[PDB]
């Protein structure tokens, strides 16, 4: 996952150009010009193995997560690193619990808007208020200003 | 839509529970009011009787 | 530090820190092991659900109260209940808090001694004190005299007190209480077709009794009215549908209090054991006891009992005395409120049974000066 | 906007949180050293004959027994707390498990293996 | 029973933890060495107690978190 | 599912309205009960004084 | 290593490695010896075609299922089916893989003991475990309560479960299933002129039943409509031409499930044995069972059954309870998906019947603690 991007980080999007050339070797002549990886994977399968389109559906759905219907090259990278994962789940969940304890300095068991706001301020991340509310609702799933350990894990699920 | 339906159901259940509790409370307090009113009427009658007794004695 | 005012009771354990108005955690005192086999693996099934958790899974449990009539019959279960009360409902370790248990009058000594031994050895409290359940109910009323009828769920006892001097020869303890009324209601419901047998369905019958039953002002007139009209039949929805209609079972269940011959008990009702308890007192404090009759305990919450009891006592008592029945709206928690008041007093702060005293005299210290 | 950029931002947040945790651990170990220096009475071992040394060793052994009793009690409390933590963690897991079991399918062959098989050795990244 | 049996077991364990101190056969230098050993043992006990206190605070925090999660479940 | 969700939410709204009305009733009856308790206390004091005067006479 | 989640079933053998979404190989469980003489020499004609191979040469075979109603009636054929499943459809030797068979409730003991003896002696597996076919279907739904109606092809059984505690006294096993519906359809097709007799043509009637039949929401209205209009007559092409037209046989074949009097069975339909199974449960878990009724098994795939069953139960049940019928789209493989989930659990990893345990106690080990 991360090793692919790390070994290609010093390079530009030409990795996707090479992937496009490889697809042209197999599925040259795309019509939509949009996100389409099911067809190329199916053509790869058609070389004699057992037909299975569920893997293709999973790969073609791993790209779109924002819900806007658009699939970026960064979304392609996310799909590539999520179909094969080695150091996922934020490494160790015990360290995640330690970080959540750092978040809950009041030790009340509920992260409020104050805790998340101060933690993001310490990070200093420049994210718009829309993304602020998105992250809040991802954490505060029931949307009542309180975030427990389970909500913290869900908010940081697949986050490392 | 299924998740939305579940949320609606739980909200309705909570509201009905609170309604039942309020009904019980109102019943109890109204019974108390009725009993106290009967006692007050009897007390007025007793007070008049006591004043009559004071006069005659 | 603050004191823990626990109150074991029999049917509802009421606990909370000293100095408040209401108990912090009130939950039934039942411990129910599962009875079926269980096929799902890894479901995290425990071996005993205690307290209010076993009132939600009662469909597959066999609930059994650890306190029968005031006395404690199953010490392991009672220890489990206490452990739950301390650690999960209050979340305060007992190593740093005095405790004030409550005990019915005329109970076996061994029960009290075992209670203090448990509190000092297992939970390891700093100091504990055991108080009679009626003196506290007299504290809560803000009086200092009066004869208190504390009709709990396990046992009904009637302790007269004057000017702070309890009269030990006039305590009349009767073992009819809420549990026997539940059993009698469950037994007379069978006259319409509804059969409740399982120990879980006893809870449903208890709910019926709480929500529907009331004490009749005059028994024969109500029996005649319910047998002609149908203005009394109130319906109730079981936990699964199939509504039921209670007719003259409504006022026949709590009538057992005033006629214990219904459940075969010989003794006289709660209307006549109070008068007998008064008449055993001296001739010069009977007027004050007549005027300050106090009701407490859960079972005295039936709608219309404070009038029936007054009518009965006025019938028994001499015509000149004034009969007044104190029935505060906070009847159920009266004992615990009184316990909080007593634990909050400065004069009482040196009556606790300190641990070093127990180490020197053993569990039999409770019968000694530190009562 | 970008999912990879969001993952990068989350990684940076993780880095900041880890740095704060490391700072907390350094503070904890420094406080541990300071409190250990404060509580442990220093050893005044100059100009002392045999008898006072015997008395000091005996009193130190008694104090060692006392502090050992206190530490053992705290260890028992910590063991009880961690047992309760494990019990309640399993309780929450049961209340938040069931469908949480891993629904994973091996029909999805790893794309790295597929690329290696269909391209020999000219697919080295995957 | 068991509770008083637990107390007796605890006190016996503590007595075993009390090491047999015998210095009636050692020179004052050896006495100072043994005193240093006792002080290092007390230092280790203090460090262990402090670590137990920190982990107990952590456990209290986790217990509070678990209570909050249970409240979420209700 | 959508139709069921809509009906459930409407039920919840109705229950909330009922709960508000019950709250109003409870507060009103509570105030009335307090007033009558004070009235009964005055009755008690009057009776005490009348009894004392009767004894003296 | 990985576990083999086999599922014998009766009609379709479903198998695959633990931890996937769908069984790897699904094929009918039929073993058919040739019946004619055979004149070509050296054609390589075998003596018994099993599995999906005998559904292509069925024109000259006599197919015979080795499992009649859950129970196994012909052990040699069942051994042949298992051998085929292990070696040719999965190609994994059983010497290196645990197995998890499935068995209907209330089956004869000897069947289960012989199954474990075969698995341990002939195939020589490391460890095997037998599980009830309904608990798995409850696993797959991700629930932990609910009453599951697993209407397979051999036998329909209805196991209620609450909070992971199965209720052994409320299992209602009924022997009407897909095979009897196939026979009844083959028997009512004769009313139009189409006669299917050969054991090979039973497969054709099964295909007709799968592709055309549906469950009517209201039976009498459909019978009246099909007798006046002709909007229901759907045609179907036999394996040789000569299309046939099915009229009101479409919804009369699967109606046998709700009225087993059609095939002469006395018992009540699957709509009333579920209600009876619920009513045998305790009074406090009936609401949860009402709300979490689960369907599984192949035969519950008829278009329109999840509405007919809900209407029937709502008619029977009290009006207040909510009746909900869970009908996942992956109904057919629900038992096997649940089996995969159960075999993939870490908590379950020590429940297998290890071979040394079998060597010490014999085949009767299965009835013991390792259930
Ligand atoms: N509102 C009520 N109406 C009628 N009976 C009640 C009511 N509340 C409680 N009870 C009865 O009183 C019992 C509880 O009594 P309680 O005072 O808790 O006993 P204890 O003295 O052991 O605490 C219950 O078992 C119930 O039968
Ligand atoms: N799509 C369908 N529509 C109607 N009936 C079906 C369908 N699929 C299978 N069946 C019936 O279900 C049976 C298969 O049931 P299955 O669940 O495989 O039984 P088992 O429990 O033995 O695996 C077949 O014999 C067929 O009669
Ligand atoms: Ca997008
Ligand atoms: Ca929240
Ligand atoms: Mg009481
Ligand atoms: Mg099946």
């Amino acid at each position: 996952d991360d090793i692919y991007k790390a070994a290609v980080e010093q390079l530009t999007e030409e990795q996707k150009n090479e992937f496009k050339a490889a697809f042209d070797i197999f599925v040259l002549g795309a019509e939509d010009g949009c996100i389409s990886t099911k067809e190329l994977g199916k053509v790869m399968r058609m070389l004699g193995q057992n037909p299975t389109p569920e893997e293709l559906q999973e790969m073609i759905d791993e790209v779109d997560e924002d819900g806007s219907g658009t699939v970026d090259f960064d979304e392609f990278l996310v799909m590539m690193v999520r179909c094969m994962k080695d150091d996922s789940k934020g490494k160790s969940e015990e360290e995640l619990s330690d970080l959540f304890r750092m978040f809950d300095k009041n030790a009340d068991g509920y992260i409020d808007l104050d805790e998340l706001k101060m933690m993001l301020q310490a990070t200093g991340e420049t994210i718009t208020e829309d993304d602020i509310e998105e992250l809040m609702k991802d954490g505060d799933k029931n949307n009542d200003g309180r975030i427990d350990y389970d909500e913290f894990l869900e908010f940081m699920k697949g986050v490392e | 839509i299924e998740s939305d339906l579940e949320r609606a159901e739980e909200r309705a259940e909570l509201s009905e529970g609170k309604c039942a509790e309020l009904e019980e409370e109102l019943k109890t307090v109204t019974n108390n009011l009725k009993s106290l009113e009967a006692q007050a009427e009897k007390y007025s009658q007793k007070e008049d009787k006591y004043e009559e007794e004071i006069k005659v004695l | 530090t603050t004191a823990l005012v626990c109150d074991n009771g029999s049917g509802l354990v009421k606990a909370g820190f000293a100095g408040d108005d209401a108990p912090r955690a009130v939950f039934p005192s039942i411990v129910g092991r599962p009875r079926h086999q269980g096929v799902m693996v890894g479901m995290g099934q425990k071996d005993s659900y205690v307290g209010d958790e076993a009132q939600s899974k009662r469909g597959i449990l066999t609930l059994k109260y650890p306190i029968e009539h005031g006395i404690i019959t199953n010490w392991d279960d009672m220890e489990k209940i206490w452990h739950h009360t301390f650690y999960n409902e209050l979340r305060v370790a007992p190593e740093e808090h005095p405790t004030l248990l409550t005990e019915a009058p005329l109970n076996p000594k061994a029960n009290r001694e075992k209670m203090t031994q448990i509190m000092f050895e297992t939970f390891n409290v700093p100091a504990m004190y055991v108080a009679i359940q009626a003196v506290l109910s007299l504290y809560a009323s803000g009086r200092t005299t009066g004869i208190v009828l504390d009709s709990g769920d396990g046992v009904t006892h009637n302790v007269p007190i004057y000017e702070g001097y309890a009269l030990p020869h006039a305590i009349m303890r009767l073992d009819l209480a809420g549990r026997d009324l539940t059993d009698y209601l469950m037994k007379i419901l069978t006259e319409r077709g509804y059969s409740f047998v399982t120990t879980a369905e006893r809870e449903i019958v208890r709910d019926i009794k709480e929500k529907l039953c009331y004490v009749a002002l005059d028994f024969e007139n109500e029996m005649a009215t319910a047998a002609s009209s149908s203005s009394l039949e109130k319906s109730y929805e079981l936990p699964d549908g199939q509504v039921i209609t209670i007719g003259n079972e409504r006022f026949r269940c709590p009538e057992t209090l005033f006629q214990p011959s219904f459940i075969g008990m010989e003794s006289a009702g709660i209307h006549e054991t109070t008068y007998n308890s008064i008449m055993k007192c001296d001739i010069d404090i009977r007027k004050d006891l007549y005027a300050n009759n106090v009701l407490s305990g859960g079972t005295t919450m039936y709608p219309g009992i404070a009038d029936r009891m007054q009518k009965e006592i006025t019938a028994l008592a001499p015509s000149t005395m004034k009969i007044k029945i104190i029935a505060p709206p906070e009847r159920k928690y009266s004992v615990w409120i009184g316990g909080s008041i007593l634990a909050s007093l400065s004069t009482f702060q040196q009556m606790w049974i300190s641990k070093q005293e127990y180490d020197e005299a053993g569990p039999s210290i409770v019968h000694r000066k530190c009562f | 906007i970008s999912a990879s950029r969001k993952l990068q931002l989350k990684t940076l947040m993780l880095q900041i949180a880890k740095q704060e945790m490391e700072r907390e651990a350094e503070e904890r170990r420094g406080e541990k050293g300071r409190v250990l220096r404060t509580r442990c009475q220093p050893l005044e071992l100059d100009g002392l004959g045999f008898e006072e040394l015997q008395d000091l060793c005996r009193q130190l052994h008694a104090r060692v027994d006392k502090v050992d009793e206190e530490r053992y009690d705290v260890e028992a409390k910590v063991t009880k707390n961690i047992t309760e933590i494990a019990d309640l963690t399993q309780k929450i897991y049961d209340l938040r498990g069931k469908f949480k079991r891993p629904t994973l399918r091996r029909v999805r062959i790893s794309a790295d293996a597929m690329m290696q098989a269909l391209l020999g050795t000219r697919a080295k990244e995957s | 029973g068991k509770r008083q049996t637990e107390r007796e077991k605890k006190k016996k364990i503590l007595a075993e933890r009390r090491k047999v101190l015998a210095i009636d056969h050692l020179n004052e230098d050896q006495l100072r060495e043994k005193a240093k050993e006792l002080w290092q043992s007390i230092y280790n006990l203090e460090a262990e107690k402090f670590d137990l206190q920190e982990k107990f605070k952590q456990q209290k925090y986790e217990i509070n978190v678990l209570r909050n999660r249970i409240n979420d479940n209700q």
